[PDB]
């Protein structure tokens, strides 16, 4: 009748009477969990305070250890006993490292220059962050360098709209399918609605649905307070310089605005020129690979932020978002990507690709050089390789899958 | 939960 | 020892098992006594029992002798290790989805050929086959009907299996047209947009078993579909074939367009390909046989009731991908979005449905809606995903009010 915390103590202890705190921490990191994880704060607080009462500030005997670990014991136990969605995380991150290096050799593409903020980023910035639905984290390359979401925001604001207003309301204004033609084509579907919320027209109408009857200052903070929940309070910023240049060069976008109002695509009472303004702000929100990967993980984890356990989005909002990301998330490459990679992803002109592996993990990949369709060259290459290695394709089978690795099972 | 883990692991480890 | 352990769970010793107790316990797991994987067991029970004084009771030595050759499967079944461990409760949920779809009576039975117009509007059948071979049927599941366009994925799967993705996709695209299934036209590359539009299925048809006459091409497909269905019913309706061919002008118009655009491989006999196309549409299944075919697709190309490798992983993966976004005609996009499962519909009323890693199904009800899809079939599919976390993008850990049949 041994308690969970007695069990944890004996596994880490390895026959000794006291556990050096450094060894507990080292072991914890090996699971992929960070000591900074919000769900572990109490354990970390207890360790700090309790170690200052100690003669050496290193050694925790059973009862002390049992006390520090109690409040997080189930999570800690899942972690050490290899119960997380990827049980061998160190192995896995080694594979991610190799795919990153491989992608790294692809130096083609051209950095976006429609505004000068984008022009300025070095071609060789390349980072990849992973966050599992259990909050196992890993990064390689440039993962702490801020950049703009640009179109990666589309699926997120659409999720907010569905979360507050429901599917039926939002889809009075916007369709649910791929256009079938080129994204760079201004047109509406059979019922006069933009085809889906991933095309520019659709994202603009969706923008107009959020926090109606309030002002652009309030709308934008409401949206940021949302992205922060999605990211477990990790970095969400704003580029006022991108916002200005986006607005300075907004002719092509305003037309769409005009066209959309003329066809009665906005809700009764819409101030188009302000909606477009709000739309430019949201494109200019800043993330890192690290923080964006938790956002994607929230989407992989059914709307719950994996590093806080907080419900951030309704199930209907998440499911839908993933469905539209599957179909319309990579511009003109969307159908090929669906076919070959088979994961919900969303690209943006800053070089970001937000990727979800449902039930497993989120990922943000970033490299500024873009191919012909406006997708990141390193990012597209990486996403192909991940799915060649691992049985992550939507329509990969979990029992019979050839020479693919399944990271959810142990070697 | 806590119960499920405690059964499984006491067995395996003890 | 394993066989030892199975003896006791049923025996409650009891120094002997009545064979019927063993058979009713085994049926309740979802398996059928006719299961091809269970044949040695059944042959041994028959033979051994004939040497017995009563013909019912088995002791440990004899029971262990009968069960030995198939004990891993028998133990997985009995220890609730199959993908739906509580199958009796699952099938009762299916029955409820069946009865609720049964009250929908809208739609029009197809009547461009006489063979199709003959089918009573009240025919309604639903069969399930899990990836472990668990079977359930309710309604009219043992009646012959034509696959029609439900054949489109199976013939694409065959072509990719035999020729590879790269070859097949020299001739056909990989995505939705996003315009009406009605045509015709070709994508930017002068290919039919995908293998599920009529123009695409016609070009796929022209790839399979090239250089051989139609009689051996057809036999070859028939043999393949037999391996997909675990040797269950695959027939052919000659009457439907002849009538499809007579009133086929519209498919011939597509073939002449494709011919003039150079969409067929070198040496293609256009009219000959049309004959094979109409022959494939006219291939008969029942809901039960088609359910195993769908389950082969749910189980990565292994037939669940035989264990045989029928289709390559690439072939199943791609097929399921295109059924996801092109299988339900003009309702495709809305179906992907709301139901979120690969499915393919046919003009005879069939919906071939795959829940990957879980099960296949065939739903059949002749009255169709305005888009060409079975009214009861579409309803049943929505209800299924309303009830259960089977949508592609449902979550496996956090799913609100939905039931997860994968857990106990
Ligand atoms: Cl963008
Ligand atoms: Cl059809």
């Amino acid at each position: 009748l041994p308690s969970l915390e007695d069990l944890l103590f004996y596994t880490i202890a390895e026959g000794q009477e006291k556990i050096p705190v450094h060894k507990f921490i080292t072991a914890l990191k090996s699971t992929g969990l960070r000591t900074s994880d919000p769900r572990l704060k109490e354990c970390m607080d207890m360790l700090r305070l309790t170690l200052q009462t100690t003669s050496d500030g290193v050694m925790l005997d059973k009862d002390l250890f049992k006390k520090c670990v109690q409040s997080n014991i189930v999570l800690l136990t899942q972690a050490f006993r290899r119960k997380f969605v990827i049980p061998d995380f160190m192995s896995f991150t080694s594979h991610i490292d190799e795919l990153y290096e491989s992608a790294k050799k692809q130096s083609g593409g051209k950095v976006a220059d429609y505004i000068p903020q984008l022009a300025k980023f070095s071609p060789d910035l390349w980072g990849v962050s992973v966050c599992t639905v259990d909050g196992q984290r890993h990064s390689i390359g440039d993962t702490k360098v801020p950049f703009c979401l640009q179109s990666c925001v589309k699926p997120l604001k659409y999720a907010i709209a569905v979360n507050d207003l429901g599917t039926e309301y939002v889809h009075r204004y916007v369709g649910k399918e791929p256009s079938g033609l080129r994204f760079n084509k201004l047109f509406l579907n059979e019922d006069d609605k933009p085809h889906n919320p991933m095309v520019n027209a659709g994202a603009i109408v969706v923008t107009s649905l959020i926090k109606q009857g309030v002002n652009n200052a309030e709308k934008f903070d409401y949206v940021m307070q949302f992205l922060n929940k999605m990211a477990g309070n990790e970095y969400v910023g704003f580029s006022n310089a991108t916002f200005q240049s986006e607005r300075e060069s907004g002719k092509r976008n305003f037309a769409i605005g005009y066209y959309l109002k003329e066809k009665k695509c906005f809700p009764e009472g819409t101030d188009m020129v302000g909606i477009l303004d709000f739309y430019f702000q949201l494109c200019s929100i800043e993330v890192t690979c690290e923080s964006a990967s938790v956002m994607a993980a929230t989407l992989a984890n059914g709307g719950f932020c994996p590093i806080t356990g907080e419900r951030v989005l309704s199930p209907e909002a998440v499911r839908n978002t993933l469905s539209l990301m599957h179909s319309c998330g990579m511009y003109d490459f969307s159908g090929q990507f669906a076919f070959h990679v088979g994961l919900p992803a969303k690209s943006g002109v800053a070089g970001g690709i937000l990727l979800v592996v449902p039930n497993v993990m989120g990922m943000m990949c970033w490299s500024p050089p873009l191919d012909k369709m406006g997708n990141s060259v390193k990012g597209i290459h990486f996403c192909h390789d991940l799915v060649s290695l691992c049985n992550f394709h939507n329509y990969d089978n979990l029992r019979h899958f050839a020479k693919k690795l399944d990271p959810r099972r142990e070697g | 939960a806590k119960g499920a883990l405690q059964e499984l692991g006491a067995g395996l480890t003890a």
